[PDB]
RNA sequence: GAAACUGCGAAUGGCUCAUUAAAUCAGUUAUCGUUUAUUUGAUAGUUCCUUUACUACAUGGUAUAACUGUGGUAAUUCUAGA
RNA sequence: AUUCAUAAUAACUUUUCGAAUCGCAUGGCCUUGUGCUGGCGAUGGUUCAUUCAAAUUUCUGCCCUAUCAACUUUCGAUGGUAGGAUAGUGGCCUACCAUGGUUUCAACGGGUAACGGGGAAUAAGGGUUCGAUUCCGGAGAGGGAGCCUGAGAAACGGCUACCA
């Protein structure tokens, strides 16, 4: 059965088809989150450590964490869960899910390379995939570049070049939570409004008191 | 801010800021091709527009204004006889600055000048002063429409009094120096267009006196206003220049090279040349180029060497050499300059 | 000869226009086209043809007279701003927008709600699967 | 207090 | 039903609106606001079916979002905003000011007023109570909460409110001999003077009213609105002066 | 300005009269017996108080979609791992 | 009419709120600093009132049947106390108490080709019949049962189980 291995540090991933049953023997009975030694899987994986993350069965139903069974069961899934995306707010659905115990009914098993072995896998450790996007919040940019407080994030925004035909330019994100004169204006205006309201209320109360004093 | 609303949305209705409307606004009443009510007249321009405005505008102020002068506007002889009372009423109601009533009143003021033009001259000074106060008042309450009404009224008056004002064009600008020199850029921009119409209508002789005076004045924002004034006079249509463009450049170029004029004036000419060069195409600039090159050769001298060198440097920098027809003339001009100064220039 | 008569004229600065009732006397004539009437109203009111709208004209039984409703905007831009789209199309001031029939649009909307996201990943998935 | 006092005319053209 | 309704059939709409029964199937449903549904005139009806400035819903929407209409001294953009009794509607472009007062027939009448009259409105004191921090306040018939009222101002009295700032300029007590206006029942829209407030413990109070023609009628207290002392109303009255 | 997150709506409208004989319903009461999005009007300076060893010229992932990429299922508005 | 409104004292809280939000525009002070201050709006937020609503609720009023005369109460029927529950009153439910409650002025049971009403037809008047059906109100989404969300649903062009 197929192994979908991912090296997260590179961001790389590849599928290996399996024929011999013995590496599947060492795979049986394990659970999501547990670790296995690659050398048992094969010499090519000698020294590697694989953590089980999940998988899909012969019928395509996914595995779920938290259920300690080797067979499928129907679970009532809700918001903020794996294996279910609610179409409507408050929607809960009963769907079939494969258990977390690895078995012979599993078609594809997802693995995470915890540790590298002696030999280098051609498709995982040798290759790299860059990050798709860079930091957008100002503090995230400062952390990314280790900028000092005095230094401005404006000069260090990551910019990507786009070339259309012979025209070429660059695009950058809109920094959020950026300290600008407008935010200072808004804060100052809010404080001024609060003090003005307080003064108006005091004047109104004093006027009412004077009216009462006049009558009494 | 960096990008304007170049791509229009499918929305039929879209919000527009006051600044955005002002930026798009341009003072050029001749460009508007819409039917004008006063084009059709039975008795007078004022009455034709006045009857139309009575129905449409319903503001409290205009209705009071209409009632007071309804009797004295029926016939043009009546208007001429009662001209003094009519003008006093118009000024008084405009002074209130009621935006709901400005549009008819301002239009009627322009049509008032139309019916009696030579006689409006005694009213000319007060009329401009009233408009200046209105526009200065218009800054406080933001309304692009009020500015559009005011400046068009100014432009209309110039059109009707084109002949008289041109003879004393320096006097007209003297009234409008505060507008041309105002802190706001658009107010200076709008006025400059209004004056420029009078400028392009000016004879070369009367133009020469005018350019000297403003050139003397240059010796806050007056520099920028004059740049807008001349450049708009030059530009007529996209990638073209006005027919009188050659005469104005010749007059401007002579005075700038004249030593009595300030060095700031040559800078203004350099800025003027750039704006027209970017705006215009190759062909429309050829008559302009020829008159410039001819005059530099004629007026070349020790005292004016530096000024000529400055303007020539403006020519070569302007859009690189794309607008320059023939570089050989520039090379010939250069060696005459070298043969006959400031090293850095 | 044809006589055009305006009555019950109301100025509406809220919409910046003139609302009124049109009476058309057309002896020995079937009726008058909206175009010609717009010409004559525009000339009478000293306004652009584009700013004049007319509609709801009914010929009175027995012929010879028609009654309807008419609008004269203060200027053309306001007319473009306030007219219904269809009347502008009638006058040609606006171009008719070409759209599919309601059933086709609704079917496409259903097909679109079925697919989640951009769908390019679905396309490449089906491509590799087949 | 008294109410506010109460406050376009038909126009004709012949052609053809 | 399971929740608030959002539609109103034309036959179910208030009769006094004068909506043509065959014009459509639905009538404007007044949105939530100062006045109750049945005693309110939505702005769409006022602008279209009464003033005739707009020819259908859509130009009414255009007028409103142009911000040319002001209710209660404030710009409103909701077509179905529930304008009601003694609400001042200003159209500055036309230089027109209206005060919503029923005719003798019982229907909201187009009553034009001056700007000086438009500067103030009248509100019946529906409640007087101490709020938080021991601040007295009065709730009027239009849902306006006015703090620091004059302590003599009591329930069933009327207060003159300045539109611009919303304070109480003056007030009128509910006493015999005052001039009152009927805001409900078959006598709706009639004007008269009080003769007696007949009082029933645990029951609805009844008020006897005599008009200028000396005819006398009885109405429930909830339907009475003081508008001034006899011969000196504090607002301009519609034609007919609430007679018959 | 696609997609997605977020907010609102989907509890209105339309259909039918199965059930229901003090029940529904009509008229008439009460909430001093309670919830109430939204609309409308009001409504909140708390100066200070040990580690000030101090971000308010503005704090985190204790985080993800859309998206890039690797996949399962015959099949669905199915979805797993990174 | 109140233990009402409101205020005050002492503590309390897995305990809240008291703007880390956004558009347009660049005015005013100076000790000339990207110094200080500052306009028109949108969206949020505690509490009160108003509005749209919702839930219970006081009294009177329904066709046929007495060859249906006693019914309800063991498994709440009537009422008392205390508690739980709810937005909240209340046998709504729980624990302990008493024996109560309706009825020949027809209770209870049975039938109803019974949704109720505004109304329609007929008639000289009394009456008789019809009223699913353009408006209001109630219930339902093949038949039961139970629920997430949300202010508002026991929702079904939302969800889960069972029957066909
Ligand atoms: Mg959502
Ligand atoms: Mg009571
Ligand atoms: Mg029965
Ligand atoms: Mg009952
Ligand atoms: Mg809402
Ligand atoms: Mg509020
Ligand atoms: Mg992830
Ligand atoms: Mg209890
Ligand atoms: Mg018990
Ligand atoms: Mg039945
Ligand atoms: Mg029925
Ligand atoms: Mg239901
Ligand atoms: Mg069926
Ligand atoms: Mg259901
Ligand atoms: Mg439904």
């Amino acid at each position: 059965m197929k192994l979908n291995i991912s090296y997260p540090v590179n961001g790389s991933q590849k599928t290996f088809e399996i024929d011999d049953e013995h590496r599947i023997r060492v795979f049986f009975d394990k659970r999501i989150g547990q670790e296995v030694d690659g050398e048992a899987v094969g010499d090519e994986f000698k020294g590697y450590v694989f953590k089980i993350s999940g998988g899909n069965d012969k019928q395509g139903f996914p595995m779920k964490q938290g259920v300690l069974l080797p067979t499928r069961i129907k679970l009532l899934l809700t918001k903020n869960v794996s294996c279910y995306r609610p179409r409507r707010d408050g929607e809960r659905k009963r769907k079939s899910v494969r258990g977390a115990i690895v078995g012979p009914d599993l078609a594809v098993l997802a693995l995470v390379i915890v540790k590298k072995g002696e030999q280098e896998l051609e498709g995982l450790t040798d290759t790299t995939v860059p990050k798709r996007l860079g930091p957008k919040r100002a503090n995230n940019i400062r952390k990314f570049f280790g900028l000092s407080k005095e230094d401005d994030v404006r000069d260090f925004v990551i910019r990507r070049e786009v070339t259309k035909g012979e025209k070429t330019y660059t695009k950058a994100p809109k920094i959020q939570r950026l300290v600008t004169p407008q935010r200072l204006q808004r804060k100052r205006h809010q404080r001024a409004l609060k003090v003005r309201n307080a003064q108006a209320q005091r004047e109104a109360a004093a006027e009412y008191a004077q009216l009462l004093a006049k009558r009494l | 801010a960096k990008q304007r609303q170049t791509t229009k949305s499918s929305k039929r209705y879209r919000y527009s800021s006051f600044k955005a409307r002002i930026d798009d606004l341009k003072i050029e009443p001749a460009r508007n091709l819409e039917k004008r009510v006063h084009d059709y007249v039975e008795s007078s321009h004022f009455l034709a527009s006045f009857d139309q405005w009575k129905e449409i505008n319903l503001s409290a102020k205009f209705t009071e204004f209409a009632a007071e002068i309804e009797h004295d506007v029926q016939t043009l002889p009546q208007i001429l006889y009662h001209d003094k009372k009519i003008f006093n009423s118009l000024v008084s109601f405009i002074n209130f600055h009621d935006e709901f009533s400005l549009q008819p009143l301002l239009d009627l003021l322009a049509q008032f000048c139309h019916d009696l033009g030579p006689d409006f001259l005694k009213f000319y000074e007060e009329a401009i002063k009233t408009l200046i106060n209105l526009l200065d008042a218009a800054i406080e309450f933001e309304s692009s429409n009020v500015f559009e009404w005011g400046f068009n009224c100014l432009a209309y008056i110039f059109k009707y009094l084109s002949k008289f004002l041109v003879k004393k064009l320096v006097l007209t600008c003297d009234l409008l120096i505060p507008l041309l020199s105002h802190s706001k850029e658009y107010l200076s921009r709008f006025s400059a267009e209004a004056l420029s119409f009078l400028v392009r209508k000016c004879p070369v002789s009367n133009l020469r006196e005018f350019v000297r005076s403003v050139f003397e004045k240059l010796e806050t924002n007056l520099y920028e206003g004059l740049l807008i004034l001349f450049t708009e006079s030059m530009t007529s249509t996209q990638e073209t220049l006005h027919s009188k463009a050659k005469a104005i450049m010749s007059v401007l170029l002579h005075e700038a090279l004249t030593k009595s004029s300030p060095e700031r004036s040559v800078s203004l000419l350099s800025d003027i040349w750039m704006n027209i060069s970017k705006y215009a195409s190759i062909e429309s600039l050829l008559p302009v180029y020829e008159v410039m090159y001819q005059d530099f050769n004629d007026s070349l001298d020790a005292t004016n060497i530096d000024r000529i060198l400055k303007v020539l440097t403006t020519i070569v920098f302007s859009e690189s050499g794309r607008k320059i027809p023939d570089w050989n003339k520039i090379t010939i001009l250069i060696e005459r300059i070298m043969s006959q100064l400031s090293q850095d220039k | 000869a044809v006589t055009i008569r305006t009555r019950k004229v109301i100025s509406n600065p809220l919409l910046a226009r003139k609302q009124f009732v049109v009476d058309v006397l057309h002896p020995n004539r079937a009726n008058v086209s909206k175009d010609e009437l717009r010409e004559k109203l525009a000339e009478v009111y000293k306004a652009e043809k584009d700013a004049v709208s007319v509609f709801g004209f009914r010929t009175q039984f027995g012929g010879g007279k028609s009654v309807g409703f008419g609008l004269v905007y203060n200027s053309v831009a306001e007319a473009k701003k306030f007219e219904p789209t269809y009347r502008l199309v009638r006058y040609g001031l606006a171009e008719k927008v070409e759209k599919a029939s309601r059933q086709q649009r609704k079917q496409k909307k259903n097909r679109d709600k079925k697919i989640f996201g951009t769908g390019k990943r679905l396309a490449k998935k089906v491509a590799r699967r087949n | 207090p008294r109410a506010a006092k109460k406050r376009a005319k038909g126009k004709n053209l012949s052609f053809k | 039903a399971r929740g608030p309704k959002k539609h109103l059939k034309r036959l179910a709409a208030p009769h006094h609106w004068l909506l043509d029964k065959l014009s459509g199937c639905y009538a404007p449903r007044p949105s939530a606001g100062p006045h109750k549904l049945r005693e309110s005139l939505p702005l769409i009806v006022f602008l279209r079916n009464r003033l005739k400035y707009a020819l259908n819903g859509r130009e009414v929407k255009a007028i409103l979002m142009q911000r040319h209409v002001k209710v209660d001294g404030k710009v409103r953009t909701d077509t179905t905003y529930p304008a009601g009794f003694m609400d001042v509607i200003t159209l500055d472009a036309t230089n027109e000011n209206f005060r919503l007062v029923y005719d003798v027939k019982g229907r909201f009448a187009v009553h034009r007023i001056t700007d000086e009259e438009a500067s103030y409105k009248l509100g019946k004191v529906k409640k007087v109570q101490l709020g938080k921090k021991g601040v007295p306040y009065v709730v009027t018939h239009d849902g306006r909460t006015i703090r620091y009222p004059d302590p003599n101002i009591k329930v069933n009295d009327t207060v003159k409110i300045d539109l611009a700032s919303g304070k109480i300029t003056d007030f009128i007590k509910f006493d015999a001999g005052k001039l009152v206006y009927v805001t409900g029942g078959r006598n709706l829209g009639r004007i008269g003077t009080i003769v007696h407030k007949e009082r029933h413990d645990g029951g609805f109070d009844l008020v006897h009213i005599k008009d200028s023609l000396d005819n006398t009628f009885v109405t429930r207290l909830n339907n009475v609105f003081v508008i001034g002392e006899q011969g000196k109303p504090y607002i301009s009255l519609p034609k007919g002066k609430g007679i018959k």
